[PDB]
């Protein structure tokens, strides 16, 4: 019983289709994905793709809330 | 959790081996086990005989087995036993380096850990060296998120806090305050401070100087019970007794004054140990000296307000005036933000709100709960317990941090037969371990429970 | 959730005499106490402070040993004072011990006894409405002679068991001498749903403590292992002695006889029975 | 200041061997809001736990139910030993809501029939729940009160916190000209009590009637599992018992054989009607300072009784419940639960 797991993440492809090529700017640690909707990551190295996840999402934002 | 039991079963053979020697450290790791683990490994400490697996396989009845497949798993983390693979079963014998060295302890054993401190006149009072105690775990506790007067004096565990960043606070300009895991320093009611403390103690002092294992006597020394008499005199290693002066330096451990005398027993050592009541100038009001306000009605009304106590609410909701009775202020789903504005989810608030300042929320959480559990078969309406509109409330708050979805567990292929899968389909559905999945691939992440239940069913 | 293991032990010396009398005096039950107090001090081990209680018999009384009522008024240095502080009690009970307590043989206060203790474990369980005990208690019985099998102290036994069902706690036993294979007790335990063994008296039975008696608390997740059946075929005929199985109660006396009765005042209630449903029942 | 009975006269027969099926209302009147939901849906919350207890306290009986809705009565549960189809009845019962106006005459001679096959030894009874102020009766309500005293049907009711004259009167009539069975109720907890003491048998004074004698035999329990296969139902049983005289392998049931038709029962039934059939004396609470006895309590261990000349504190009370014919005292935790589920006083066992 040989498993080829990985760190699964699982969400839509959108920002994902971001983050292949932004993967790929910040060194792509997103392994392996069998199907769309699947991330796998280096266990070593998991959360840097997350790091930019808000600091994408929080560069410039910053909620104005006019 | 970190769940410092999982660092216990981390730490290789020869140094469990090397904690195996103490009786008095094999006894205070049994409490850990689980009654599975507490009770089957009591019968091999006896009948010196190993025992293939295919016995304990029989030995379990219908569903609880799957701890037996949790136990062996458990069990091989800490290599309390050796498995043998000898005749294509799995004969199963204890570690009798531990096993034997609690076997003595079972029968007025020679363990000096167990006979270290000295039984003495043990002079600590209920208020001496616990309110200090205690107070120094306030003034610290107060000091480490940031409190109206930090009077802590651990500097090296601000070092060591600092260094591990867990109180996430800026060293550099000096800030102590509560991180992601100070935040979550807050979660832990009284042990869990400790553990990470604890670890943050293992951590932080565990390369210079380690000598672990004569401090884990002293460790289990102060975990063993209080010291009494001629416990620092006697019953302290190099490490173990500078351990003992730093945890008694820490109010972890009451020692007596002159920092020269017997063992001073203080609770907080206990308590750690006990995960029971965490109950700790010249006046003292309590439990309900500090509180504050939490309903359905969704706003804070305080009759006590104790200074270092509401620090910690004053987080996540606006405060206006703190009255003699009262901590002014309205909770609001924005103010609630205000630990998200740290990062800090209202998740662990959702128990903590139900669990502190309830000193002001007795009538109300009580009214909240109202014993709606032997009824819920019967009536199907829940009195606001725990409270789904605050939930409703909490949730679309977090709407301001979004866009975070991910699931843990393992990729599993390769599955052939149906009956099965439809057997395993509802069998699933017997055991609920079923965070998702598809016929359609036949592929799910999830945990390794559902292969053991089908391993052990009528296999052997 | 802890227990509370609240031993139930006769003390007649008779029975003690009889531990000596039954194979050789090759150590009497002292060495079944030696046995019972390191697995004893187990159980408090096992569980997070799971307390318990030792209450005994003797032939004209019963006490309390461990709970220790207010009188003055190593092992982690509880399994020391507690055991010594029972100690005493036994040694104290050793000075209870002369021809005044060999008096009252007709006596037998251990029916109370049984029955006594719930209370208090209930009166505990009151008191310890917050965080509830898995409890479930133990009863030993030096097998004795003088009387193959008391009766008299049996009614009452039956109404613990309702009681106990109702208290829901099950109880170990076993019997320790001569091998009368109590139906009582086999009934009892498993009417409580426990265990009963008629175990041999010398031998070392810490490891039958352990194992026999490590069950019930609140696991209960292995296969049993019941003593041999219980069937159910209840009391003799009172008037004869002799087990019933076709049960026949005279009346609301509910009198428990054979095909005896002679149709009117059964010896356990002055009720003349109605003759015309004896002929009734005499038509067979 | 003690509200206690005087004495008991239990000493003799009382209602051991019943046939009672109660009688509740469906209407309007048991819809509107005197209680928290209701009336009816905390009745039925109340109602549901006598069912076991009935069949706890009197595993030896039998019962169905029968409701009355929109001006007509209907039975909703078969006279049975076992809770569970009563039990699982009531969950639709919960589930359906009280309509319209009880009909007292419908369910009089409904229940009435229905009591017909009970034998002479299961004693008749029948308990009402009503709170309404009147009726819906076909015929003559007193016709139907002289059939039932005819049939020999003692009866006790308890509407609600009111009174009617008749079923004060056929309370009344119902028992021996006796009235004390039209007890009525003023609060929930003055209500859960009513279920508390209706769980009792009925002594009062027994007219001498024929007394039958009883035969039957114990069941003997099936061992096997995967032998499964069951008679009284038809299905597959992985264990059961035996008849003593038909011998049939019978699922787990106190119940009488399917077969042969023979009660089957093993001992617990049985020595419940004991401690009722005779019961104690109220352990008597032994006076603060005339008693003088040992300061600590009997069946328990609390050393503390009074409070020591403590001005009013002491001149309170001592909890002293002293059983008398064991001349023993008792905490009254301790008595109040020794009279409460087990008699078995330990000073009066210890002899
Ligand atoms: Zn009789
Ligand atoms: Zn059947
Ligand atoms: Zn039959
Ligand atoms: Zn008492
Ligand atoms: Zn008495």
């Amino acid at each position: 019983a040989r498993a080829r797991k990985g760190a699964l993440v699982q969400c839509d492809p959108s920002i994902k289709a971001l983050i292949l090529q932004i993967d790929a700017k910040m060194s792509d640690i997103v392994l392996e994905e069998l199907d769309d909707t699947h991330l796998l990551v280096n266990p070593s190295k998991v959360e840097f793709v997350k790091h930019e996840l808000n600091r994408l999402l929080s560069k410039n934002i910053y909620n104005p809330m006019d | 959790k970190h769940s410092v039991t999982q660092y216990l079963e981390e730490i290789p053979q020869q140094v469990q081996n090397r904690l195996y020697t103490s009786p008095a450290t094999c006894l205070a790791i049994y409490r850990i086990l689980p009654p599975l683990a507490k009770f089957f490994i009591m019968a091999m400490v006896f009948n010196e005989n190993e025992v293939p697996l295919l016995d304990l396989d029989k030995w379990v009845n219908s569903n609880g087995k799957l701890q037996f497949q949790n136990a062996i798993k458990s069990m091989k983390s800490l290599h309390l036993l050796i498995p043998n693979k000898s005749s294509g079963t799995l004969m199963i014998n204890l570690n009798p380096t531990f096993k034997i060295s609690l076997r003595n302890a079972l029968t007025g054993g020679e363990v000096q850990n167990s006979f270290g401190v000295v039984v003495e006149e043990n002079v600590v009072s209920l208020d001496l060296l616990d309110e200090y105690s205690a107070n120094k775990w306030e003034t610290i506790l107060h000091f480490m998120v940031g409190t109206p007067l930090a009077k802590i004096p651990s500097e090296k565990v601000l070092n060591l806090l600092k260094h591990s960043k867990l109180m996430e606070e800026v060293n550099s300009t000096g800030e102590f305050k509560i991180t992601n895991e100070g935040f979550q320093f807050l979660l832990q009611e009284i042990n869990s401070q400790l553990w990470t403390l604890l670890l943050q103690y293992l951590k932080m002092i565990e390369t210079s100087k380690m000598d672990l294992v004569d401090v884990l006597h002293f460790i289990f020394m102060l975990g063993a019970l209080e010291v009494g008499k001629a416990y620092k005199i006697d019953a302290l290693s190099e490490t173990q007794r500078i351990m003992l002066q730093d945890m008694r330096d820490y109010g972890l451990v009451f020692q007596k004054h002159s920092n020269d005398s017997i063992f001073y027993p203080t609770k907080l050592a206990l308590m750690l140990t006990s995960d029971t009541k965490t109950i700790r100038g010249l006046k003292n009001q309590d439990i309900p000296d500090g509180s504050l306000i939490v309903e359905t009605n969704f706003k804070i009304y305080s009759y006590s307000n104790s200074p270092l106590q509401i620090a910690v609410l004053s987080l996540f909701v606006h405060l206006k005036a703190r009255f003699v009775n009262m901590v002014l202020g309205q909770i609001t789903r924005e103010s609630i933000r205000r630990a998200l504005t740290n990062g800090i989810t209202a998740d662990q608030i959702i128990a903590y709100l139900e669990t502190h300042a309830h000193p002001q929320m007795r009538r109300l959480a009580e009214e909240k709960l109202e014993k709606k559990l032997e009824l819920d078969p019967n009536c199907k309406e829940p009195l606001q317990v725990l409270p789904p509109t605050v939930v409703d409330q909490i949730r679309l708050w977090q709407l301001e941090l979004d866009r975070v979805i991910t699931y843990e567990g393992s990729l599993y292929s390769d599955f052939e037969t149906s009956q099965e899968y439809n057997l395993l389909s509802k069998y699933a559905q017997d055991i609920g371990v079923l965070l998702w999945k598809d016929d359609k691939k036949k592929k799910f992440f999830i945990s390794k429970e559902g292969n053991s239940q089908v391993l052990d069913f009528a296999k052997r | 959730s802890p227990s509370l293991l609240t031993v139930i032990i006769e003390i007649a010396p008779k029975l003690w005499t009889t531990f000596d009398e039954e194979g050789n005096e090759k150590g009497s039950i002292i060495k079944v106490l030696e046995a019972l107090i390191v697995f004893l001090n187990a159980h408090l081990a096992f569980n997070s402070a799971n307390k318990v209680a030792v209450i005994a018999a003797y032939s004209q009384g019963i006490k309390y040993l461990y709970p220790e009522s207010t009188s003055a008024l190593x092992x982690y240095r509880r399994f020391r004072n507690v055991d010594e502080t029972l100690v005493e009690e036994i040694y104290k009970l050793f000075e209870l011990e002369k021809k005044q307590i060999e008096q009252n043989s007709q006596r037998s206060t251990l029916a109370g006894a049984m029955s006594a203790g719930l209370t208090y474990v209930n009166r505990i369980s009151k008191e310890s409405v917050t965080t509830s005990l898995k409890s479930r208690l133990l009863v030993l019985t030096c097998g004795s002679g003088s009387s193959k099998d008391e009766i008299f102290q049996y009614i009452p036994i039956m109404n613990c068991i309702f009681s106990a069902t109702k208290m829901k706690c099950p109880i170990d036993v076993v019997k320790i001498g001569g091998s009368k294979e109590s139906t009582f007790l086999q009934q009892t335990t498993d009417a409580t749903n426990g265990v009963y063994l008629h175990v041999e008296s010398t031998e070392g039975l810490i490891q039958y403590l352990a194992t026999a008696m490590f069950i019930d608390p609140s696991l209960r997740p292995i296969i049993v292992k019941p003593n041999h059946g219980s069937v159910d075929f209840r009391t003799s005929c009172y008037l004869t002695g002799r087990v019933v199985a076709v049960g026949f109660i005279c009346s609301v006396c509910l009198c428990v006889l054979s095909i005896i009765p002679p149709g009117n005042k059964c010896p356990a209630c002055d009720s003349q029975f109605d003759e015309h449903v004896i002929a009734k029942l005499k038509r067979k | 200041k003690k509200r206690t009975a005087k004495k008991n006269i239990t000493p003799y027969q009382r209602g051991i061997i019943r046939s009672l099926i109660l009688t509740l209302d469906c209407s309007e009147a048991m819809l509107e809001k005197d209680l928290r939901p209701n009336r009816h849906a905390m009745i039925i919350q109340y109602a549901i736990d006598f069912v076991h207890e009935f069949f706890d306290q009197n595993p030896i009986s039998q019962m169905g139910i029968i409701i009355m809705r929109n001006g007509l009565a209907q039975l909703v549960s078969q006279v049975s030993g076992n809770p569970q189809d009563h039990i699982d009845a009531l969950k639709s019962i919960r589930k359906q809501e009280p309509k319209g106006n009880p009909s007292l005459q419908n369910a009089l001679e409904m229940a009435r029939g229905l009591l017909l096959p009970v034998p002479a030894h299961c004693t008749r009874e029948v308990l009402i729940v009503f709170g309404s102020l009147s009726t819906t009766d076909p015929g003559d309500i007193h016709q139907t009160i002289d059939s039932l005293v005819s049939e020999k049907i003692r009866v006790k009711v308890l509407g609600l916190s009111a009174q009617v004259a008749i079923c004060k009167e056929l309370c009344k009539a119902t028992n021996y000209g006796d009235e004390s069975f039209y007890k009525i109720l003023l609060d929930e907890t003055h209500l859960k009590e009513l279920f508390n003491e209706a769980v009792t048998p009925l002594p009062v004074n027994k007219i001498n009637k024929g007394f039958t004698l009883v035969k039957m035999g114990f069941p003997t329990r099936i061992f096997e599992d995967t032998p499964t296969f069951c008679s009284c139902h038809s299905k597959l049983v992985y264990g059961g018992y035996f008849c003593p005289n038909c011998h049939s392998k019978v699922c787990s049931l106190p119940t009488v054989c399917p077969c042969c038709d023979l009660m089957l029962i093993l001992s617990t039934h049985l020595a419940r009607s004991y401690h009722h059939l005779m019961p104690l004396k109220t352990f008597a609470e032994v006076p603060t300072t005339e008693k003088f006895r040992s300061e600590d309590c009997f069946s328990c261990q609390s050393r503390f009784p009074x409070x020591x000349x403590x001005x009013x504190x002491x001149x309170x009370x001592x909890s002293r419940y002293r059983c008398e014919d064991c001349k023993q005292e008792f905490c009254v935790d301790c008595d109040v639960f020794i009279h409460e589920i087990l008699h078995n006083c330990p000073g009066c066992e210890s002899k």
